[PDB]
């Protein structure tokens, strides 16, 4: 996980940054998976990020 | 698959209690309930249909 953090105005927590970490292996490896996190943990922050 | 839960972000989330409130049935609801049980028994309750 080596993210370029520009245009991300708000603040995210550590586990959502780990959500971007596990989301980094999808587009770079051309793989598609289902992200099913617990409700209230900010999946939309991971998608927007 | 990608799945996390609230136990990793625990000790900052508040407690969650599940209460069960019992309320007795009303008099007209008991008469109408027994009336629908008897009238359903006239139709043989439609259980195995
Ligand atoms: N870094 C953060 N700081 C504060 N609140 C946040 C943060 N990330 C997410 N949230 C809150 O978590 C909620 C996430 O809701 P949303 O992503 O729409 O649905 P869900 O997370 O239930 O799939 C948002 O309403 C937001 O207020
Ligand atoms: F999973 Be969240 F409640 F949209």
């Amino acid at each position: 996980d080596v993210p370029v953090p520009s245009l991300l105005r708000g603040n995210l927590r550590t586990y959502q940054k780990q959500g971007l970490n596990w989301l980094a292996s999808l587009y770079n490896n051309h793989t598609n998976g289902i992200l099913a996190d617990e409700m209230g943990l900010g999946k939309t922050i991971q998608t927007i990020s | 698959l990608l799945r996390r839960l609230k136990a990793d972000v625990e000790k900052q989330m508040p407690a969650k209690y599940e209460h069960i409130v019992y309320c007795k049935l009303s008099k007209r609801q008991r008469f109408l309930y027994d009336d629908f049980m008897s009238r359903a028994q006239t139709k043989a309750t439609l259980a195995s249909g």
